[PDB]
């Protein structure tokens, strides 16, 4: 499970690997076009809506 | 008689054999019959 | 191999099947032959579910030749053999166009020619969705107080034979009037709904109450489930 | 008690 | 926290430990709990009606059936392992049942083979049981 | 009036007509989904485990309605306005054949392989599948002949009439066991259960028969004068469907409390419910095909499972 | 007297009985009996503890694991199966799903078979 992330205001790009199922588990069951906030990412991620 | 007007009995190959019959029904024909003599007011 | 198969639930009966080979025997208007509602149902099971299915009927006894006027007397005066339930009369509307009747038991019972086949007629219905027929069952019908029976019976027209044909029949005894006191002292120490609903709620009052109990309801097995119950 | 039980 | 949720899942798939392992992780000599309050008037009238109160007395001189009082078990299983309804002074045997009847749901057949005592004396453990317990409900009864 | 009901993002994908559909059906199996639609008349199924079409097979004439004979999709027979009957088989279209009169409805008999024309003749056509001929014609002695059913029950045949005269036959020895007796035609005519009949009425009617008793158990009357046409039964909370163009009714069998009442923006051609759910589709005169949620009637259908997590 | 008398039995040797006819068993009449009054806010705090009601909250946001509430679901099915709580509007599925699990204590697997739906459905009814 590898995740591509964009932020367009910036128009950056990153991608990070994420082992860890615990911190993929807030995206499971969860459809596409959706607003998901990724606390779960890390302490880096506190607010951030994905 | 015209465009098939009247009734005709002539046997038809394509539709020959074109289903099986296959019968589901629980009632018995002893069953049947009693019921029919006894529809309605009857 | 099952044997006396009759006796054991449908749904059993399917389970025990298998795709081995299978052997029946069952009893029809025996001693404790099952009825004939519940050994239509097998054989239409049986014939419904490669295979191959036999039947095979015995009528010949072991011990006496047939034609003993021993055994038509007794099995007549015990009613253990049942026929077609009654004659197909013409439908009636089901809930609306039938009057229950109160048969008298003493006139049930007596060796009146009428009277007898009216009672075969009865038994016949009474035993058909039964699993195991008792010849006792009848002892409690004719003599046992309060065991009321009621039979429910197509609209009469203006002309009739001599018996009418039987579509429903319910046995109701009567329960209840019994004391206080007796109730404290069996708690301590007449039928079913008395006794079971005092030791539950451990309500002494209950039993000064008179209701009755449905024994058995039984409707015919060609018309079972057109809503005569 | 308990802990003999369990032995 | 971690106690009180034990004691509810041991009918979800803890019920196939035996009574003596559940006796274990409840009781801990190493972090000794303090008695809970006493079982007091509001609290044991809407746990108890007076017929179910009732039927557990009048019960206890019978001994007869073990069939009218089955439903109060779990009830009362309960309020003995959440340190409330004083002290019963239940032996070490007699906790096993009343755990396995109450929260394992289990019948007396089967915990005959786990205990591995005799069911008559089982039973007979258990009748001395629920003696201790309804009496206490009159002692609290008696108190208001 | 607490249903609060859904409407539907793309369960699937292209479930669209051009510019109407008239009849959507279902198969008995519940895989495959059928629907016919103008311009260019069409015969359009949609796999359920897809969510897709599986094919579209354009036709000569519009379809006034087709019977899906087969358990799955293979064999399917369309009733045209221009008095044609044409089967297809699995791969396309087989064989074609016409009737004297016009054909307002078809039901089809799948004990005996026999197929019955009511129409615009009082006597009613039989088509034996099995054996090629045509099978001797049956007379109602009625004007106009409208709608026609089959109970599985019991097997037992009635047909309606202009007149307003529901009169029953039997399929097997062709004779007329009864009739009954009830200005406005025959809008819908349904059997349910060995017991219970529906009728429908051009005044907006419907009029609940029972078959030993002449009289009507209940009386339901829309409103709205429009006619009935589509009444279905739904057996788990005993709730008899009746649908009109304007707005579809939902009613309890006994005392016929109303259960709910869906309105939409256009007109209804035809209403179908899908075995066991509480998902109701609908035929609209739309390029859309109507989709609607009941979670109350029902749970959500298996192919469509993850709906019960989005509500 | 009877109605609570079957709630408790079930776990005993009523759980052998399908959800379907235990629920038709609590059911009757097609009516309710005389309305008791709705969960009262001080039976709510004997019933479930401040950590517990914490829990609970919790989960119906993330949504992760059913098994943290698991111990909660026996206590929640005798509230509502009493008539207590009100009415929740509850489908005969989801009805079915509580006695299953509160009451009979089966598991959502054991279920799938007995109510006929997808495991995958059970589990997401179970969450609304």
């Amino acid at each position: 499970m590898k995740l591509n992330i964009s932020f367009p205001a910036t128009g950056c790009q990153k991608l990070i690997e994420v082992d860890d199922e615990r911190k993929l588990r807030t995206f499971y069951e969860k459809r596409m076009a959706t607003e998901v906030a990724a606390d779960a990412l890390g302490e880096e991620w506190k607010g951030y809506v994905v | 008689a015209s465009k098939g007007r009247k009734l005709r009995f002539h046997v038809l190959s394509k539709l020959l054999s074109f289903m099986a019959p296959i019968d589901h029904t629980t009632m018995n024909d002893d069953a049947r019959t009693e019921l029919y003599r006894s529809l309605f007011g009857q | 191999v099952i044997d006396e198969a009759a006796a054991i639930p449908l749904p059993l009966v399917k389970s025990l099947l298998g795709p081995y080979l299978v052997f029946m025997a069952s009893t029809i208007n025996g001693y404790e032959g099952t009825g004939r509602s519940l050994s239509l149902k097998l054989i239409q099971q049986l014939r419904q579910q490669a295979r191959t299915l036999y039947e095979v009927s015995l009528q010949e006894s072991i011990r006496y030749a047939p034609g003993d006027a021993v055994e038509k007397w007794l099995n007549d005066l015990l009613c253990l053999d049942c026929l077609n339930i009654t004659r197909i009369v013409s439908g009636c509307p089901l809930p609306e166009a039938c009057e229950l009747y109160y048969v008298n038991r003493d006139t049930l019972f007596c060796y009146h020619k009428a009277s007898e086949v009216f009672l075969q007629r009865l038994m016949a219905l009474y035993v058909a969705s039964h699993y195991k027929n008792s010849p006792n069952d009848l002892q409690m019908l004719s003599d046992a107080p309060a065991h009321h029976l009621f039979c429910l019976l197509p609209p009469v027209p203006p002309t009739q034979n001599a018996l009418p044909e039987v579509l429903a029949v319910i046995q109701v005894c009567l329960e209840g009037e019994i004391s206080r006191q007796s109730i404290l002292n069996s708690l301590s120490r007449g039928d079913l709904i008395p006794w079971t609903v005092s030791e539950q709620f451990q309500d002494p009052d209950f039993g000064g109450l008179s209701g009755g109990r449905v024994v058995r309801i039984a409707v015919h097995p060609d018309y079972q489930g057109m809503g005569y119950g | 008690s308990g802990q003999k039980l369990g032995p | 926290d971690f106690r009180r949720r034990f004691l509810a899942l041991l009918s979800y798939q803890f019920s196939t430990f035996s009574p003596s392992l559940a006796l274990n992780i409840i009781q801990n000599r190493n972090m000794g709990k303090p008695a809970q309050p006493a079982l007091s008037r509001e609290e044991l009238e809407a746990l108890f009606l007076p017929y179910d109160l009732k039927r557990l007395e009048m019960y206890s001189r019978n001994m007869v059936d073990y069939h009218l009082i089955m439903d109060m078990i779990p009830a009362i299983s309960r309020i003995y392992f959440l340190n409330q309804l004083g002290d019963l002074a239940l032996s070490a045997a007699q906790s096993a049942l009343l755990l396995g009847i109450g929260l394992q749901h289990k019948s007396v057949d089967q915990l005959e083979k786990e205990i591995e005592l005799p069911s008559g004396q089982l039973m007979g453990l258990f009748n001395r049981i629920i003696r201790k317990v309804v009496k206490l409900f009159n002692e609290v009864q008696e108190k208001a | 009036n607490e249903v609060k009901i859904y409407s539907l993002i793309e369960l699937i994908q292209d479930f669209e007509m051009p510019t109407v559909c008239t009849t959507i059906k279902v198969s008995k199996d519940g895989q495959y989904i059928l629907a016919t639609g103008t311009y260019k008349p069409r015969v359009r199924c949609y796999d359920t485990y897809q969510l897709s079409l599986k094919f579209e097979r354009c036709l000569d004439s519009e379809v006034v309605t087709f019977e899906i004979l087969s358990d799955d999709y293979s064999k399917i027979v369309f009733l045209h306005n221009d008095r044609y009957i044409e089967f297809h088989s699995q791969s396309g279209f087989y064989y074609k054949t016409r009737i004297p009169k016009f054909g307002r409805d078809f039901s089809y008999h799948y004990p005996s392989c026999d197929l019955y024309f009511v129409g615009a003749s009082s006597e009613v056509y039989r088509l034996n599948l099995e054996q090629g001929r045509y099978l001797n014609p049956l007379q109602t002695d009625a004007a106009e002949n409208n709608v026609c059913d089959i109970n599985s029950v019991h097997g037992l045949f009635a047909t309606g009439t202009i007149e307003g005269r529901v009169e029953c036959w039997d399929p097997r020895t062709r004779n007329r066991v009864g009739l009954l007796d009830c200005l406005p035609t025959i809008s819908a005519l349904k059997f349910n259960g060995a017991l219970t009949m529906a009728v429908g009425t051009t005044t907006g009617q419907v009029l609940l028969y029972d078959l030993r008793s002449d009289k009507p158990l209940l009386v339901k009357d829309h409103q709205y004068g429009l006619p009935i046409k589509s009444v279905h039964f739904q057996d788990s909370l005993d709730l008899i469907l009746s649908a009109d163009s304007r707005i579809v009714k939902m009613w309890n069998k006994n005392s016929g409390k109303i259960f709910t009442s869906l309105e939409p923006e256009h007109d209804l051609n035809d209403v179908c419910l899908y075995p066991n759910s509480g998902m109701l589709l609908t035929a609209n005169e739309t390029p859309k095909m109507g989709i609607y949620y009941i979670p109350v009637l029902g749970p959500a259908p298996r192919w469509c499972s993850f709906l019960d997590n989005l509500t």
